[PDB]
C-alpha cells in the first residue's frame, strides 16, 4: 500500500508502521519497536506488535524508565470486572518489594508459569504487597475473589502464556495446530463475546473442574467465531505450525485445518492415558481401536533400515524442514512404525525418510524427513562419506526405496563446460558393472526421481586406477569453467584435474532443463556461491 | 576517442584501472635499472588534433662505453655505471662525413646514447619499436633533435626507442687481417638492441615485439 | 493421412490450399489449439489455448517426450539430437549419425563399420570410441581389423539415400598426419571423419558432376 500510484521501485512501497507514523519510530524490518517515546520527549511507552495503540493499563501512569524488554502479556482487569471479599480470601504468597519498580518486579516473578493467574498490590502501607493469586476456582468471566475490604488498586490477568499449572493438571502449548478424533463438546462462542483470554480461561477452567481430559483445543477464524474443544484420547496429533505442510499448491480435500487465524491444541503432560481404567467413569473410553493389520495387507518392503552410526547430530545449525506427528501411545505400540510407513506411501512426495522415537512414553514421535543427506565434494564414486545430518537422534529410521520409472521425463541437455567449483552432490552412485548405452539412462532416472535434482555428473571418478564410471546427482551447479567457445586459445580458466575425464561424448555435465516457474521447496539450505576468499572492494572503473 | 572491444552485448561492464611501472616524483618519472641504478627524465604534454597526452621521455641513456681515442676502431665495451643518470637532455650524436662544423653539441663522439618515450598508460605488454638515426647539425635547445618519436608513441600506444649507431670511418674501418676487422657500427646497432631487449621490461615494454627501424642509407647497413 | 480429399476437384492445380496445420485446426474448432506459423509447418513451441504446458513437435504432430514442463521452453532439440539420444536409449543402430554445430544432420555421414566379427553388421560404435582411444588409422588397424569404414550420404530426416552412395572405404591405404592433437571427445569431431568424409567426397566428385550430395 504505497503513499501515492507512482511507485518507481520496491524501497519506495512502504510498510504499514513506516507508512504514517506520528511521534513513532520503525525498526529495520518495518514494524513498530517495542518502545515509543512519549510526546517526542518524555517517557517511553511500549506498544502492541500489529496496531499502533499502547497496552495502556499496563504502565500508562508511572513516568519512568525504558525497555520494556518482557513481554507484557498481562491484562489490568477494569474494576467492574472484580469483586470484592469473596468466601475464599486466600492468597497462595506475595513478596515485600525493594520500592523500584515493584510492578515490573512482581512481572519478572511470573515469568515462571506456575499458578498465578492474578496480581493484588496493596498502596497502604509503604510495603506494596504483590499478594498474586492461582489457576483455581475463583463469554463474562470476572475475577472472583480479592482479600482486602476497604481500597481497591487494580488486579492483573497474564494472558495467552504457554504453560500452566492449575492445582490439578500441567498444562502445556502443544504446537500442533490440528486434532484427529475424541471430543465431547466443541461449543462455540460470539464474535464480539470473548477476546480469546476469557475463552480461554473459560476451557481451562472446564478442563480442570473435569477429570481425565488429556487436554483441549481452542481456535478462532478470521470470520470472527471461537470455536472450544476439551479433548480426551485423542489417537494422534498430525500438522504441527512449525512444519513445511503447505506445498504452494490448493488444498486438495482436507489436509491441515478441516474446517475451511488462530488454532492451539494444549495437553495435560502429566496425563494417564494408559494408566486410566477403561470402565469406571466411562467418559467417552471406546475411542474405536481399529482392526489389526494382517501381514499380507502392506508388505511394507518399500523401506530399508538405516545404521544410525551414519547419522550424525547438527540440531543447532541444520535446517531440514519436515513434520512431526505425535502419538499417544494409548492403542499405538510397535504398529506406530507401519502407520506411518503408510502414512509416507500416502505423501506421494516429501518423505524420502521417515524417522520414529518416543519422549516419555505418553508421545510417540513419527517425524516424516526429505532426503537429507550431505555429501563432500571429494569427488570418489564409494558413496561412504555422504552422511546424513538430523536435528536429534533417532531410534527407529527407514528410508524409502528409491524407484526408476520406465522413461525419462526431461530432455536433458549438454553442459559447454568442463569444470564447477561450487559443487553441492547429493548423490554419488557407482555404475562400473554396466555398460555405458544403459547405465547414462540410470542415472538419468536417477536424476529424475529426485526433485531438487538440476543437473548430473556422469564421468570416470578416478583415472589413476583404470577409471570408474560414476552418476552424481547435482543440487547445485556452481562457475561453470572451461568451455570450448575459445577453442582452446587464451584460457585463463584453469581446466579440470586430469583424473576427472569429463570430455567424452557420453560422459560430460548434464544440466535438467531450466524449469521457468522455480525449483521446487522444500530443497536444502539455499544455496550459496564459493565464498570469495579475498574482499572485491570496487576500486574497478563501471 | 577509444571505445572497447568486445565479442558479445553486456549489461555490466568493469574494467581495472592502467597501471604504471614509472615511479613519479614531483613529476620527473624515474626507472629502476636492474644492475645499475635509478633513471631520472622529463614528462611532456603532446597535443594531437585538440587532445593532449603525457609522455614520459628519457634522452641520453647510454648501452655502451664512450669510444675517445682508446676504444676507437673497436668493439663497445658495457657501461658500468651506478646510481642516477640524468635523462634529461639530449646527447650529441655521431660524426656523419657530410657536416658543416659548427660550432654545436649536435655532433662530436661519445655518441652511443638511447632516447626512450614511453606513454602514460601503455599497454601492459607494449610493443617496442627501435629506430636507429643519427641526427645532422641541429641546435638541440628545442630538447628532442629531429625525431621525436613521442608522437608515433602517443598516437600508437606503444614505446618508442631511438638509438645513436657509429657510422663513417669511426663506425666502418678495416685493415689487416685481425683486430681492426670492423662492422664497428654494426656491433654498435647489436649492443643497443641487447640493452633494449635487457632492460625494457622496467619500462613496461614486452622485449619479444622489438621491431627494428632504420632509414636512408641506414637501412642498408640495418638489414645485415 | 493421404487418403482424403478437399470435397472439390478442380482441374489444373488449385491455386492454393490449407495445410496440415489449418486442416487439424479445423477439425479441432468443428481443448487444445495447433499453433502454427504462416507456412504450412508447426511451430517448433506448441502451448495449449491455457499457457499452462508446452512442448515441441517436429512439423508432424507427435509429441518429443522430454519437453513437456511447465510455461515456455528454451532450447527446443531438432531431430539430430533427439535420434542421437534416442540411440542411447535402445535403439538399434549403435553407431551415432553424425551431426552439425546445431542440431542438424550432416549432409554426409558414416555408419563406418562392417564385417565386425567376420559378419556384416555395424558394431556398437559409441561403446567402441571411450574405452580404446584411436587417433590413427594404423593404430586403429592394429587395435580393430577387418572393420571398413562405410559411408553414405542422408535426407533431411536422415534417410539414406536408396541405391546411391553406398559406398564402402578401406582404411588400410592412409598414412596419418596430425597425431598429436588431444582427443576431441566426439568422433564427429576427429580428424579420421574428415578422412572419411573428403575421401568420399572426392570419389563422388567424378561422379554425378558435383563434389556434394545432392540437396533437396
Ligand atoms: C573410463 O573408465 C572405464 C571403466 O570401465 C574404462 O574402461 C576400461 O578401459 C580399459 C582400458 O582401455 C579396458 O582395458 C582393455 O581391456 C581389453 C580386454 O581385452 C584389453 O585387450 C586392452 O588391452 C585394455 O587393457 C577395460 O576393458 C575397460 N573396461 C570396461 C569397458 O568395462 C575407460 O577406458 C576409461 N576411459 C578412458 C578414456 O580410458
Ligand atoms: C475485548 O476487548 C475490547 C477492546 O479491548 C474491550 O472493550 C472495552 O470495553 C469497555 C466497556 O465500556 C470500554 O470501557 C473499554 O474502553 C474498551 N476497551 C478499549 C481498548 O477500548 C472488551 O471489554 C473486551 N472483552 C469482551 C468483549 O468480553
Ligand atoms: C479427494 O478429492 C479429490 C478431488 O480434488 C479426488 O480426486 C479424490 O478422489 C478424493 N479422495 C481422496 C481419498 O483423495
Ligand atoms: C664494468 O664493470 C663490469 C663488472 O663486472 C666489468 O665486467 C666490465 O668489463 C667493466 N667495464 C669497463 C669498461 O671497465
Ligand atoms: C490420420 O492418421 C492417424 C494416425 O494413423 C489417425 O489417428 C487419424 O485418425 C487419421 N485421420 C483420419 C482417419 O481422418
Amino acid at each position: 500500500t504505497t503513499i501515492s500510484a507512482g511507485a518507481f521501485s520496491q524501497t519506495h512501497c512502504v510498510t504499514d508502521c513506516q507508512r504514517n507514523e506520528a511521534g513513532l519510530q520503525c525498526d529495520q524490518n518495518g514494524q513498530y519497536r517495542a518502545s515509543q517515546k512519549d510526546r517526542g520527549s518524555g517517557k517511553a511507552f511500549c506498544v502492541d506488535g500489529e496496531g499502533r495503540r499502547l497496552p495502556w493499563w499496563e504502565t500508562e501512569a508511572p513516568l519512568e524508565d525504558s525497555q520494556c524488554l518482557m513481554m507484557q502479556k498481562f491484562e489490568k482487569v477494569p474494576e467492574s470486572k472484580v469483586i470484592f471479599d469473596a468466601n475464599a480470601p486466600v492468597a497462595v504468597r506475595s513478596k515485600v518489594p525493594d520500592s523500584e519498580f515493584p510492578v515490573m518486579q512482581c512481572l519478572t516473578d511470573c515469568t515462571e508459569d506456575e499458578a498465578c493467574s492474578f496480581f493484588t498490590v496493596s498502596t497502604t502501607e509503604p510495603e506494596i504487597s504483590c499478594d498474586f493469586y492461582a489457576w483455581t476456582s475463583d463469554l463474562r468471566c470476572q475475577v472472583k475473589v480479592r482479600s482486602h475490604g476497604q481500597d481497591s488498586p487494580a488486579v492483573y490477568l497474564k494472558k495467552g502464556q504457554g504453560s500452566t499449572t492449575t492445582l490439578q493438571k500441567r498444562f502445556e502449548p502443544t504446537g500442533f495446530q490440528n486434532m484427529l478424533s475424541g471430543l465431547y463438546n466443541p461449543i462455540v462462542f460470539s464474535a464480539s463475546g470473548a477476546n480469546l483470554t476469557d475463552a480461554h480461561l473459560f476451557c481451562l477452567l472446564a478442563c480442570d473442574r473435569d477429570l481425565c481430559c488429556d487436554g483441549f483445543v481452542l481456535t478462532q477464524v478470521q470470520g470472527g467465531a471461537i470455536i472450544c474443544g476439551l479433548l480426551s484420547s485423542p489417537s494422534v496429533l498430525l500438522c504441527n505450525v512449525k512444519d513445511w505442510m503447505d506445498p504452494s499448491e490448493a488444498w486438495a480435500n482436507a489436509t491441515c485445518p478441516g474446517v475451511t487465524n488462530f488454532q492451539q491444541v494444549y495437553l495435560w503432560k502429566d496425563s494417564d492415558m494408559g494408566s486410566r481404567p477403561e470402565s469406571m467413569g466411562c467418559r467417552k473410553d471406546t475411542v474405536p481401536r481399529p482392526a489389526s493389520p494382517t501381514e499380507a495387507g502392506l508388505t511394507t518392503e518399500l523401506f530399508s533400515p538405516v545404521d544410525l552410526n551414519q547419522v550424525i547430530v547438527n540440531g543447532n545449525q541444520s535446517l531440514s524442514s519436515q513434520k512431526h506427528w505425535l502419538f499417544k501411545h494409548l492403542f499405538s505400540a510397535q504398529q506406530a512404525n507401519l502407520w506411518c510407513l503408510s502414512r509416507c506411501v500416502q505423501e506421494h512426495s516429501f518423505c524420502q525418510l521417515a524417522e520414529i522415537t518416543e519422549s516419555a512414553s505418553l508421545y510417540f514421535t513419527c517425524t516424516l524427513y526429505p532426503e537429507a543427506q550431505v555429501c563432500d565434494d571429494i569427488m570418489e564414486s564409494n558413496a561412504q562419506g555422504c552422511r546424513l545430518i538430523l536435528p536429534q537422534m533417532p531410534k527407529a529410521l527407514f528410508r524409502k526405496k528409491v524407484i526408476l520409472e520406465d522413461k525419462v521425463k526431461n530432455f536433458y541437455t549438454r553442459l559447454p563446460f568442463q569444470k564447477l567449483m561450487g559443487i553441492s552432490i547429493r548423490n554419488k552412485v557407482p555404475m562400473s558393472e554396466k555398460s555405458i548405452s544403459n547405465g547414462f539412462f540410470e542415472c538419468e532416472r536417477r536424476c529424475d526421481a529426485d526433485p531438487c535434482c538440476t543437473g548430473f555428473g556422469f564421468l570416470n571418478v578416478s583415472q589413476l586406477k583404470g577409471g570408474e564410471v560414476t552418476c552424481l546427482t547435482l543440487n547445485s551447479l556452481g562457475i561453470q569453467m572451461c568451455s570450448e567457445e575459445n577453442g582452446g586459445a587464451w584460457r585463463i580458466l584453469d581446466c579440470g584435474s586430469p583424473d576427472i575425464e569429463v570430455h567424452t561424448y557420453p560422459f560430460g555435465w548434464y544440466q535438467k532443463p531450466i524449469a521457468q516457474n522455480n525449483a521446487p521447496s522444500f530443497c536444502p539450505l539455499v544455496v550459496l556461491p564459493s565464498l570469495t576468499e579475498k574482499v572485491s572492494l570496487d576500486s574497478w572503473q563501471s | 576517442n577509444c571505445r572497447l572491444l568486445l565479442r558479445e552485448e553486456a549489461t555490466h561492464i568493469y574494467r581495472k584501472p592502467g597501471i604504471s611501472l614509472l615511479s613519479y616524483e614531483a613529476s620527473v618519472p624515474s626507472v629502476p635499472i636492474s644492475t645499475h641504478g635509478r633513471l631520472l627524465g622529463r614528462s611532456q604534454a603532446i597535443q594531437v588534433g585538440t587532445s593532449w597526452k603525457q609522455v614520459d621521455q628519457f634522452l641520453g641513456v647510454p648501452y655502451a662505453a664512450p669510444p675517445l681515442a682508446e676504444r676507437r676502431f673497436q668493439a663497445p665495451e658495457p657501461l658500468n655505471w651506478t646510481g642516477s643518470w640524468d635523462a634529461s637532455k639530449p646527447r650529441a650524436s655521431c660524426w656523419q662525413p657530410g657536416t658543416r662544423t659548427s660550432t654545436s653539441p649536435g655532433v662530436s663522439e661519445d655518441c652511443l646514447y638511447l632516447n626512450v618515450f614511453i606513454p602514460q598508460n601503455v599497454a601492459p605488454n607494449a610493443s617496442v619499436l627501435v629506430f636507429f638515426h643519427n641526427t645532422m647539425d641541429r641546435e638541440e635547445s628545442e630538447g628532442w633533435p629531429a625525431i621525436d618519436g613521442s608522437f608515433l608513441a602517443a598516437v600508437g600506444n606503444l614505446i618508442v626507442v631511438t638509438a645513436s649507431y657509429r657510422v663513417g670511418v669511426f663506425g666502418f674501418l678495416s685493415s689487416g687481417s685481425g683486430e681492426v676487422s670492423g662492422n664497428w657500427g654494426l656491433l654498435d646497432q647489436v649492443a643497443a638492441l641487447t640493452w633494449v631487449q635487457t632492460h625494457i621490461r622496467g619500462f613496461g615494454g614486452d622485449p619479444r615485439r622489438v621491431s627494428l627501424a632504420a632509414d636512408r642509407g641506414g637501412a642498408d647497413v640495418a638489414s645485415i | 493421412n493421404g487418403s482424403e480429399v478437399l470435397g472439390s476437384r478442380q482441374p489444373g492445380r488449385p491455386v492454393a490450399c490449407l495445410s496440415f496445420c489449418q486442416l487439424q485446426k479445423q477439425q479441432i474448432l468443428l481443448s487444445y489449439l495447433p499453433q502454427c506459423q504462416d507456412s504450412g509447418d508447426y511451430a517448433p513451441v506448441q502451448c495449449d489455448v491455457q499457457q499452462v504446458q508446452c512442448w515441441c513437435v517436429d512439423a508432424e504432430g507427435m509429441e518429443v517426450y522430454g519437453t513437456r514442463q511447465l510455461g515456455r521452453p528454451k532450447r527446443c532439440p531438432r531431430s539430430c539430437e533427439i535420434r542421437n539420444r534416442r540411440l542411447l536409449h535402445g535403439v538399434g543402430d549403435k553407431s551415432p549419425p553424425q551431426c552439425s554445430a546445431e542440431g542438424e544432420f550432416m549432409p554426409v555421414q558414416c555408419k563406418f563399420v562392417n564385417t565386425t566379427d567376420m559378419m556384416i553388421f555395424d558394431l556398437v560404435h559409441s561403446y567402441n570410441r571411450f574405452p580404446d582411444a584411436f587417433v590413427t588409422f594404423s593404430s586403429f588397424q592394429r587395435r580393430f581389423p577387418e572393420v571398413s569404414g562405410y559411408c553414405h550420404c542422408a535426407d533431411s530426416q536422415g534417410r539414406e539415400l536408396a541405391e546411391t552412395g553406398l559406398e564402402l572405404l578401406l582404411d588400410e591405404i592412409y598414412d596419418t598426419i596430425f597425431a598429436g592433437l588431444d582427443l576431441p571427445s566426439t568422433f564427429t569431431e576427429t580428424t579420421l571423419y574428415r578422412i572419411l568424409q573428403r575421401r568420399f567426397l572426392a570419389v563422388q566428385s567424378v561422379i554425378s558432376g558435383r563434389f556434394r550430395c545432392p540437396t533437396k
